[PDB]
RNA sequence: UACCUGGUUGAUCCUGCCAGUAGCAUAUGCUUGUCUCAAAGAUUAAGCCAUGCAUGUCUAAGUACGCACGGCCGGUACAGUGAAACUGCGAAUGGCUCAUUAAAUCAGUUAUGGUUCCUUUGGUCGCUACUUGGAUAACUGUGGUAAUUC
RNA sequence: GACGACCCAUUCGAACGUCUGCCCUAUCAACUUUCGAUGGUAGUCGCCGUGCCUACCAUGGUGACCACGGGUGACGGGGAAUCAGGGUUCGAUUCCGGAGAGGGAGCCUGAGAAACGGCUACCACAUCCAAGGAAGGCAGCAGGCGCGCAAAUUACCCACUCCCGACCCGGGGAGGUAGUGACGAAAAAUAACAAUACAGGACUCUUUCGAGGCCCUGUAAUUGGAAUGAGUCCACUUUAAAUCCUUUAACGAGGAUCCAUUGGAGGGCAAGUCUGGUCGCAGCAGCCGCGGUAAUUCCAGCUCCAAUAGCGUAUAUUAAAGUUGCUGCAGUUAAAAAGCUCGUAGUUGGAUCUUGUGGAGGGUUC
């Protein structure tokens, strides 16, 4: 049933004298294949993990303790709770929710995240896996006899507890929903809630603009804010952390933490950096192989399950084998040209008006040869900032008109197309250079279904922001533009996203601007980076650009937030509001470390 | 070769044509010949039979009850 | 491990005479710490919930002990499992009845109802007698009571007779040959008869002689004879079938010819 | 851990030690089809209750005469068969048992009393008229072909009072043939 | 139910073992309609253990200035319901397993005139005084650590 | 009345001691002994007796009637399976006694512990960290990994049975209830009855032939009416609340379905010297044996046998085994009497030491 693997991770191991009996003792080498390799005088021997079998023969057998079975994850037909169609995905287990604490998920994207979800709210039912005739409330509520889900479910059936979640996508509440200026909050179902909230989620804007004005960082706090303010004894958040700011991920993991006491469940799921810490009390992992099944392990404490999924890779379950604490540019590497032609683009300054909102830029030098990264909070209008180039608006009233092409990719969209994605791709050319652009990102992992050749309108949202960045790179520009690239992506694909951009880039000899959030892909990307301040949606301006530890430095005093990194792991840490860290790092002026 | 022990064994495989489902580097259940350690009729120095393979047993193989699961 | 006293008593360890089912239940009363053994007394809840039937469950035997209506030697007792036994008064002033506890002569405690001027005394045997200081005589029973300035008279294995209302010594049997007695343990339990010898020994134990009613003849340790009357006429009222132990054949033949228990 | 259960039980036959011999096989089936029963091992039952019956009087008669549990036992034991009606009244003593046969016993079965009693045509009708809740034994339905009969309980075999035969409502099947056959006129 | 049968030879009579026959209790294969009982991680590893629960407790009768809730108005010690905290009692019983252990454990039989014993039950309780001393917890108020029933 | 305390006696015990009782082993014959072994005198320590320990002194103590040493897939007992009589084998496991909470050691509190749901340290594992520090023990109930031929739900409740506390009131994964469950035991369906045609046999009329005939079998072209629970489902009852069982309205059977299986058919051992295929091959066969072109034994069809909601196979063990023999075997030639004689322990050991008349119960004297 499950695969089996015989490891040798094991220290001081002794091929000198052991007198190899771990090599003669297999059946795959009595057969006469290659299974075990070993000889004296090597250090540590090597052994396939596709030749072996799950005997377990070996390990009674070396002299020393060296030796032990894992096993590995498979296709194992057992608890089955739904199917997504006839021959498609397995979700098989799970988990139980519990009052009065918060539970997080996590796990891969596609993995069977969102699923679960809409089953524990009542939104989906469970079919066991059967298709024709499927279950309805009388095998369903008798296959959990004996379990905490039996006189769970018969309660949501009988109206004594309902649900409410937050969507996983926000950009389609201005489309679904609509009512005036004030008034889409003020008729939700408590009075009192409202007034509270108003210290803790920014209610300024909504007071003034209607639903379809807002941006993705203002949808994600309306999101939060109207979920809030509703009755229910249990409340799931669907990723409460895309297009949120590192000051504004801390207000909104207090907001959702305050909900819990009163006897009411709560779950959550993030991709996050230094947010899920803060604000889960106990973590479930998912594994599997996501565009066919996954699977749900038992519930971990927060700094144990963190472990389990950053810092090492392997469950008390006795299985899985994958992550290797891929969580920063670990091997901190520099190995590139150094070339004095340039070519120069330097621009004046302006003042300028998106609403009842004052912006303004200084003069500056811009060249072809960098990246630029923008530093700044939600709310500082920096997407229009980019938005100036390719022309759209005030052109050369201030700035400088480019003196040929330029390249952009938004941070809203909605598609509009019909038939096929593949027919989209005469837009650029392919074959000429398929790697890093193609092969190493729309096609990976394992070349699969859900991607090659679908209608935009079937697609993932999170896998609509790789072809729509993958058909954007494609034509010729001098400069490319580009905001919210980490939207909706996991901590893999995330540093895949910059390794495509900036070994592309630093290659054929040209230029971005660059907006995000994420930590991570800013201290990557840069080498010379812009900073904003002011007052967000009243004034505000763009500073001169600077020297990554003349910029960076800067933004992390004005945020007043300061950083720590981990020698065995380069896990990125937040200090808590107050600590001796904290002070010894603001009286030095030093906000991150070992760079 | 069983597992418990990592020794070596001999077993004869029953009615016409078994050998055929048995295939090699996989696991049997085997069981004794009748006689309590010694050999049985005409088979030189053969003390086992096998009973179950690949956890699907001989007899529901041979009357097509089941089939080896791939 | 055993580190201190035991608390509890499982049903088939229970003593055999108090005749508890099997089925309901693993646990049985364990007996009050009080003035009779463990293996010779009958806990109260036993009497009210499985002889007189008076409750159904022992929360209903519970809520009648704290109304204050039993009684035990003319005390007020609100202990559910107290220890009652053999020679005991049990009063019910609500209801109006008295019962004593005395063995039937297959070795078990009889309900026997009396009348309310035979509850007020009981009969005692005595286990001991010492000087304290200032050269005070005593005397101790088989039911832990202590008397001073007992009668001279008064030794050792003598039966002695106290008022209830003021627990003091009213009158006396002696240990001597043709006085009545009851048989209070060993295979013998609940027989009656007359001393007719005793034979003893120096170290280990004297053993006793008694004559039945009917001519039969017994014996028994000298620890298992409580003297009940000053020659042929007991001190107490006797239950049904007064002491006679007939066999098992007797017994089928008076349940045939006197056709009761419904016949 | 402890538990108010109990586990007392026991086997009520035993197999025989030949398992093909032709001289018992034969006479076990002309048992079975006299009596109208299932399978041997309703016919091994019956010869289990003799066997412990005679062990037991080959055990009293070793005693002396007029010894006390030889009177005691001995009296139970006699009284005991003349109740079933298996033993005359008029012989009465230990001697006598060991001269007991199986059809003694197989006689005093409800199905053959139903049928020599001229309730039923056969034996094999008999016992469907007990297993189909038609027959009352005193007061009570019954419903168990083995059941033994007491020799005062003989004389009050009946049949049921809620039955189609004994006094009852009509069955199932002549309900809806009458039913149908009025719906012949239509409208029904 | 105090029982035997096939197999050494050309054939016979023996010795002697192999094989058959019936029960019982562990695993395993094929098969299954009704109804009353009910064993179940001992055997190998007394190997390793995520998460939740498995031991607490107040009467008329030890200490009530919690505005916490409250009355017909008042403290005549002081009403009345009463969170918290101090004090008292229990936690040494119950449940789980079978590693060690061969005159040891254990069983029947006897002894403390060689000891200790909460509680229950009965004895015993007469060689500034019309009431003494200071000092803490709950509570109020100010803090330290990445972190704990600090 | 409530609460409290020194001392007697009780109750619940605990601790130490007496007598008799044990599986295999000599490829274990001598062992213990100021490193206390056996005993004496005084003391220390302890709840108390005592080499329990200290000083001085003596030279003892156990063994062929098996000591001392080694083994045990050894916790002891009540008990369990099989059994003519006598026996052999088993007992981790609900009652009773003992021991232990990863391995060893030390100790606080208390009437009671050398306690692990108490503490301190070393040894083996191992969790979090801001690297300064902090925390740990499922051989309790569910649940997981590893192991292996091999073992169930992270459900409901203090209603019952009993226990704890200051208490008529709070608490209990002790305990009760339901789920899984062909370990195992008791009961018990899967067709009953008529009519018709042919069939068997009695009996009567008749020399025989033939007819009348009354009581039982089948089975086909196929006939006929009556009975019933397996299922579905309303209500009462059940219980802490429910399920199940029992009770009761409405639907529910013609057989081609509401379809019984597991092993066999040469002998031992119930049942084919049928028909087709293979050809010392494939295979069968506990044992003796089947197959080389006319197979009672392989592979299949049909027919028949045995037990039946059950039947087959592997492995330990009891009977059969008078093949471990006490009851109860054998030793000239089948396996087996020391080459011969002496002899201590062990087992076995010759004859002998006070009777008939009378009476009761019973006989015609005992
Ligand atoms: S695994 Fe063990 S036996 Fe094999 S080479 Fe290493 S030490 Fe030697
Ligand atoms: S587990 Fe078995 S197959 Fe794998 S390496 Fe070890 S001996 Fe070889």
């Amino acid at each position: 049933k499950l695969t089996r693997i015989a490891i040798v991770n094991h220290d001081k191991c002794k091929p000198k004298k052991c007198r190899q009996e771990c090599k003669k003792s297999c059946p795959v080498v009595r057969m006469g294949k290659l299974c075990i390799e070993v000889t004296p005088q090597s250090k540590i021997a090597w052994i396939s993990e596709t030749l072996c079998i799950g005997c377990g023969i070996c390990i009674k057998k070396c002299p020393f303790g060296a030796l032990s079975i894992v096993n590995l994850p498979s296709n194992l037909e057992k608890e089955t709770t739904h199917r997504y169609c006839a021959n498609a995905f397995k979700l098989h287990r799970l988990p139980i929710p519990r009052p009065g604490e918060v539970l997080g998920l996590v796990g891969t994207n596609g993995i069977g995240k969102s699923t679960a979800l809409k089953i524990l709210a009542g939104k989906q039912k469970p079919n066991l896996g059967k298709y024709d005739d499927p279950p309805d409330w009388q095998e369903i509520l008798t296959y959990f006899r004996g379990s905490e889900l039996q006189n769970y479910f018969t309660k949501i059936l009988e109206d004594d507890l309902k649900a409410i979640i937050k969507p996983q996508y926000v950009d389609q509440i201005p489309k679904a929903a609509k009512g005036t200026v004030g008034s889409i909050l003020d008729r939700k179902d408590e009075t009192k809630t409202q007034a509270i909230v108003c210290q803790q989620l920014d209610l300024t804007h909504l007071k003034e603009r209607n639903v379809e004005d807002l941006s993705g960082g203002e949808l994600q706090r309306f999101a939060c804010a109207v979920v809030c303010i509703q009755k229910a004894d249990i409340f799931m958040f669907d990723e409460p952390s895309s297009y949120l700011d590192v000051k504004q991920r801390l207000k909104a993991a207090i907001t959702i933490r305050s909900l819990i006491n009163p006897d009411r469940y709560i779950i959550v799921v993030e991709h996050d950096l230094s947010v899920l810490d803060y604000l889960s009390d106990f973590i479930c992992c998912l594994y599997g192989v996501p565009s066919a099944y996954g699977v749900v392990t038992m519930p971990f404490s927060v700094r144990e399950g963190i472990n389990i999924f950053l810092d090492g890779y392997v469950p008390t379950e006795n299985l899985r084998f994958r992550d290797a604490s891929l969580v920063f540019k670990v091997a901190e590497t520099a190995n590139e040209e150094e070339v004095k032609k340039m070519c120069m683009y330097k621009y004046p300054g302006m003042k300028k008006k998106m609403g009842e909102f004052e912006l303004a830029i200084v003069a500056g030098e811009f060249t072809d040869s960098e990246i630029m990264v923008m530093l700044g909070e939600n709310g500082t209008g920096k997407t229009t900032f980019i938005r100036m180039l390719a022309g759209r608006l005030k052109p050369d009233e201030g700035g400088e008109v480019p003196v040929l092409n330029v390249s952009y990719k938004p941070q809203k969209i909605s598609p509009k197309s019909t038939g096929s994605v593949r027919q989209l791709l005469h837009e650029k050319i392919r074959d000429a250079y398929t790697h890093p652009q193609f092969v190493t990102d729309v096609m990976k992992p394992l070349q699969i279904e859900n991607i090659i050749d679908q209608e935009v309108q079937t697609l993932s949202g999170g896998e609509l922001q790789r072809v729509a960045l993958a058909l954007c790179l494609g034509k010729p520009a001098d400069v490319y533009l580009i905001d919210e690239p980490s939207a909706y992506l996991d901590s893999e694909q995330r540093l895949m996203a910059a390794r495509v951009v900036k070994r592309f880039i630093l290659h054929a000899k040209k230029t971005a601007f660059v907006v995000e959030h994420d930590f991570i892909m800013a201290t990557y990307l840069a080498d010379r980076v812009i900073v904003f301040d002011g007052i967000p949606s009243k004034n505000t301006v763009a500073n001169s650009p600077q020297t990554l530890l003349a910029g960076m430095n800067k933004f992390l005093s004005q945020l007043e937030i300061t950083f720590r990194r981990d020698p065995n792991n380069y896990r990125p840490r937040i200090n808590k509001l107050n600590s001796i860290k904290d002070v010894e790092q603001k009286k030095s002026g030093n906000y991150f470390f070992l760079d | 070769q069983l597992i418990k022990n990592g020794k070596k064994i001999t077993a004869f495989v029953p009615n016409d044509g078994c050998l055929n489902f048995i295939e090699e580097n996989d696991e049997v259940l085997v069981a004794g010949f009748g006689r309590k350690g010694h050999a049985v009729g005409d088979i030189p120095g053969v003390r086992f039979k096998v009973v179950k393979v690949a956890n699907v047993s001989l007899l529901a193989l041979y009357k097509g009850k089941k089939e080896r699961p791939r | 491990m055993a580190r201190g006293p035991k608390k509890h008593l499982k049903r088939v360890a229970a003593p055999k005479h108090w005749m508890l089912d099997k089925l309901t239940s693993v646990f049985a009363p364990r007996p009050s710490t009080g003035p009779h053994k463990l293996r010779e007394c009958l806990p109260l809840i036993i009497f009210l919930r499985n002889k007189l039937k008076y409750a159904l469950t022992g929360d209903e035997v519970k809520k009648i002990c704290m109304q204050r209506f039993i009684k035990i030697d003319g005390k007020v007792r609100a202990d559910i499992t107290y220890p009652a036994g053999f020679m005991d008064v049990i009063s019910i002033d609500k209801t109006g009845e008295n019962f004593r506890l005395i063995y039937d002569t297959k070795g078990r405690f009889a309900v026997h109802r009396i009348t309310p001027e035979e509850a007020k005394y009981k009969l005692c045997k005595v286990r001991k007698i010492f000087v304290g200081t200032k050269g005070i005589p005593h005397l101790v029973t088989h039911d832990a009571r202590t008397i001073r300035y007992p009668d001279p008279l008064i030794k050792m294995n003598d039966t002695i007779q106290i008022d209830l209302e003021t627990g003091k010594i009213t009158d006396f049997i002696k240990f001597d040959t043709g006085n009545l007695c009851m048989v209070t343990g060993g295979a013998n339990l609940g027989r009656i008869g007359v001393i007719t010898n005793r034979e003893r020994h120096p170290g280990s134990f004297d053993v006793v002689h008694v004559k039945d009613a009917n001519g039969n003849s017994f014996a028994t340790r000298l620890s298992n004879i409580f003297v009940i009357g000053k020659g042929n006429k007991p001190w107490i009222s006797l239950p049904r079938g007064k002491g006679i132990r007939l066999t098992i054949a007797e017994e089928r033949d008076k349940r045939l010819a006197a056709k009761q228990s419904s016949g | 851990m402890p538990v108010a259960r109990s586990w007392v039980c026991r086997k009520t036959y035993v197999t025989p030690r030949r398992p093909f011999e032709k001289s018992r096989l034969d006479q076990e089936l002309k048992l079975i089809g006299e009596y109208g029963l299932r399978n041997k091992r309703e016919v091994w039952r019956v010869k289990f209750t003799l066997a412990k019956i005679r062990k037991a009087a080959r055990e009293l008669l070793t005693l002396d005469e007029k010894d006390p549990r030889r009177l005691f036992e001995g009296n139970a034991l006699l009284r005991r068969l003349v109740r079933i009606g298996v033993l005359d009244e008029g012989k009465m003593k230990l001697d006598y048992i060991l001269g007991l046969k199986i059809e003694d016993f197989l006689e005093r079965r409800l199905q053959t009393q139903v049928f020599k009693l001229g309730l039923a045509k056969s034996i094999h009708h008999a016992r469907v008229l007990i297993r189909q809740r038609h027959i009352r034994v005193r007061k009570q339905v019954v419903n168990i072909p083995s059941f033994i009969v007491r020799l005062d309980s003989q004389k009050h075999i009946d049949f049921s009072l809620r039955s189609p035969y004994g006094g009852g409502r009509p069955g199932r099947v002549k309900r809806k043939n009458a039913k149908k056959g009025q719906g012949g006129a239509g409208a029904g």
